[PDB]
């Protein structure tokens, strides 16, 4: 029936990456979660008037299993590359995540978005202009999100779906 | 009627339940949220024991109460005032008679003694299963030793004296089986010739057995203190989660070793034998319920350097393609078949830890620390119960030992495995991918030929065990 | 996976905890640390069916004797343990049997009679006397050693079969 998009979230650990998918798939208006629940990572949405099913893989917490990255990434059609705006190292990691995705997918043009995540009130160290410049150099969109207010979360996932649809 | 209670002014744990201090989930009640005072009251409740709650609380409480404060609170819980003589007792005493003290005796038997025993049970579980609090805070240990060592009165004496001894044993701190383990199996490498040990010269059965013993020991060593609070993801992860990280780094090294064995075997026929041997090891991992091992192999075969080796794939026997495909199917649909298989097998097993880590992290990130109700902040205990359900599952699979004999030299070989050498991760995984491109170039570049590198027979001895008398 | 709630009861020192830890961990505990209340879980395949055993290990010391109703209400089946070198622990069995029946208001509660410490030569309770008692209850009698593992799986898994067939 409706199209299912397999999305994969990648990025450094320990800096709130998991809040992106939790806030999306959540009961938006009840701050609660059981990730063990079958299809706590599947969500039917309407994007530009077209209903589809998002299947989101977020292996947050498994970052030390670095030799499993290919196994996980191979499942995906589009990728959210996430860094924290108060963690410069996580921003510097983005280049290698993108290179690894290109290699797994055997393509120079994989649907992907760059996401800068605000995970606390600690001082921002990556300015939006730096991240915009990086995204432009890659030819991909940039979305900033809050890990607390849900701002930007729908835009991040919907923009990625549009990237897949327009590939 | 119900027993009367001490005045809440002299004993804080007699406040009536209300929605301002405790909320229950919709045959003992299940607590959704409460003040720390109410959680401790129910932890040590006079009407029933709740051993699951004791484990849940002691596993997770540091997110809402410091260890020093917990000890102060359970000592306060323990010190229960006794009621004054009743009117009937008074009249007896005024006549020179001994009072019946019926209400006092009932309160001792049905309130004080169960609450005090359940406080001691918390202390006992705390010392036996969560002793790290005391290893990290010597003053906390002194306070516990003093509290236990000064409990008076004969009703508690057996357990006070026992807990005192348990503490002293923990400060200075054997398996029996239904049958004998199978005989250790040898192939080209012979016992004591560690210099020849390699993927194809050790027996594939014994490779799988010794890796399973190693991976089982690594799995069994991970304590809940390495998991609660998501501490393995934070800046102090090497301090707080060392056994978990050792376990993960072993898994990563084995996956990279499999990839390295494959792509450094440049001759096609030899590389087919290497891959075939790895899938035989995977078969034995499956037989042993070593799911960590299964996924180590699957991760290697799905890696970018190995996945693209179509000429190697073409020569793998159909039956072995099927073994690998069914192993990969365990991971599909967010590990649906893996989860069902783990829950159906007969242990011992070695679970894949990664799923637990993601579920603990998302449970802690996706639920609030407190619930606000009637102007009060209540501890969200349901969130902690969910974390402790995961740590309890982990612990349940840590109990059963494998009935397999250690081979000390093979064990040392796999403990010391270091496929990356002195190279950094990026340089090494780039090296593996460039080797893949060398041995099977991208179309339309022609496929080169390469000389053999192994001087010994490539034929596998197979994975069915042998048994001499 | 069906879940089974088993409860281990009997006089102080007969080996309830040692039996349970032998089942769970394949280890024999030499120390005598009196229990207040402990609980264990074990996934195991019995007669081709996977289940999850929840095992409650209870206090045998008489000072805890007023706190039993609460665990008897929750248990599905009971291992009633005595030690074959302690006649008093065998005489205490009938008190546990009667209390379980009262609390569960049932004459038909899944139970197994367990005579533990069968590795010791100096027996004071003869098998026949225990078997006669078990027959009078309608339940099996299994002799065990937490030290050697003799009969340990048989005792616990027979109780599971009793609950299954109940
Ligand atoms: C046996 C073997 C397998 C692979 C690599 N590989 C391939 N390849 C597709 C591209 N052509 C090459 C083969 N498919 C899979 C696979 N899929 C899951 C569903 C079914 C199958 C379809 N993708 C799972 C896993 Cl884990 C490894 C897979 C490389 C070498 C060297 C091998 F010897
Ligand atoms: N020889 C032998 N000793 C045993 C056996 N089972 C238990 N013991 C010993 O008997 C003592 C009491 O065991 P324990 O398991 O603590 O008994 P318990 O019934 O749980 N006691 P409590 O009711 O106080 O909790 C320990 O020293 C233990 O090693 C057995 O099968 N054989
Ligand atoms: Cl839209
Ligand atoms: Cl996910
Ligand atoms: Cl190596
Ligand atoms: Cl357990
Ligand atoms: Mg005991
Ligand atoms: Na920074």
């Amino acid at each position: 029936g409706m199209t299912e998009y397999k999305l994969v979230v990648v990025g450094a650990g320990g800096v709130g990456k998991s809040a992106l998918t939790i806030q999306l798939i959540q009961n938006h208006f009840v701050d609660e979660y059981d990730p063990t629940i079958e299809d706590s990572y599947r969500k039917q949405v309407v994007i530009d008037g077209e209903t589809c099913l998002l299947d989101i893989l977020d292996t947050a917490g498994q970052e030390e299993y670095s030799a499993m990255r290919d196994q996980y990434m191979r499942t995906g059609e589009g990728f959210l590359c996430v860094f924290a705006i108060n963690n410069t190292k996580s921003f510097e990691d983005i280049h290698q995540y993108r290179e690894q995705i290109k290699r797994v997918k055997d393509s120079d043009d994989v649907p992907m978005v760059l996401v800068g995540n605000k995970c606390d009130l600690a001082a921002r160290t990556v300015e939006s202009r730096q991240a915009q410049d990086l995204a432009r150099s890659y030819g991909i969109p940039y979305i900033e999100t809050s890990a607390k207010t849900r701002q930007g979360v729908e835009d991040a996932f919907y923009t990625l779906v549009r990237e897949i649809r327009q590939h | 009627g119900q027993m009367r209670l001490p005045s809440a002014d002299v004993y804080r744990f007699a406040e009536p339940d209300s929605e301002e201090n405790i909320i229950f989930e919709e045959g003992i009640p299940i607590i959704k949220a409460g003040t720390v005072i109410k959680l401790i009251e129910r932890l040590t409740y006079h009407m029933y024991a709740d051993p699951n709650f004791v484990r849940t609380f002691l596993t997770t409480y540091r997110s809402f109460c410091k260890p020093q404060e917990l000890l102060s609170l359970i000592i306060e819980r323990f010190e229960i005032p006794e009621p004054e003589p009743t009117e009937a007792d008074r009249i007896a005493i005024e006549n020179g008679d001994q009072p019946l003290s019926a209400e006092l005796k009932r309160f001792r038997k049905e309130y004080i003694q169960p609450v005090q025993l359940r406080v001691l049970n918390v202390c006992r579980h705390w010392v036996e299963h969560h002793f790290y609090d005391f290893e990290r805070d010597a003053y906390l240990l002194q306070r516990m030793e003093e509290f236990i060592g000064t409990v008076r009165g004969k009703a508690m004496k057996k357990w006070v004296e026992s807990i005192t001894k348990i503490i002293q044993r923990k400060k200075i701190a054997n398996i029996t089986f239904q049958s004998s383990p199978p005989t250790v199996e040898w192939h080209i490498s012979r016992p004591g010739h560690i210099e020849t040990f390699d993927l194809l010269t050790l027996h594939p059965i014994e490779i799988a057995r010794q890796l399973t013993l190693l991976e089982s020991d690594l799995y069994r060593a991970v304590q809940p203190s390495e998991l609660v609070g998501s501490v393995w993801t934070k800046e102090d992860k090497e301090i707080n989660s060392p056994n978990l990280l050792k376990m993960i780094r072993h898994t990563t090294n084995l996956t990279l070793w499999f990839e390295k064995c494959i792509v450094e075997t440049e001759n096609l026929e030899e590389r087919v034998a290497v891959v075939s041997r790895i899938i035989e090891i995977l078969q034995v991992f499956q037989e042993l319920n070593n799911f960590n091992g299964v996924l180590e192999v699957v991760s290697a075969m799905n890696s970018s350097p190995v996945y693209r080796l179509d000429h190697t794939f073409e020569q793998i026997p159909s039956r072995q393609k099927k073994i690998l495909e069914e192993a990969h199917e365990l991971s599909e649909d967010h590990y649906k078949k893996y989860l069902a298989k783990l829950r159906s097998i007969n242990p011992p097993c070695v679970p894949f830890f990664g799923i637990y880590l993601t579920n603990i992290l998302k449970t802690e990130e996706g639920n609030p620390e407190v619930l606000k109700r009637h102007g009060k902040e209540l501890i969200n205990f349901s969130k902690r119960r969910k974390v402790a359900e995961i740590t309890g599952e982990i612990q349940q699979y840590q109990n059963q030992p494998y009935c397999l004999r250690v081979e000390s030299d093979i064990k040392r070989f796999f403990e010391n495995l270091n496929p990356m050498g002195n190279s950094m991760e990026k340089e090494f995984t780039d090296y593996l991918f460039n080797k893949s491109l060398e041995i099977e170039p991208r179309n339309p570049k022609p496929l080169p030929r390469f000389p053999k590198k192994y001087s010994y027979p490539l034929k596998s001895p197979g994975v069915r065990p042998s048994n001499p008398r």
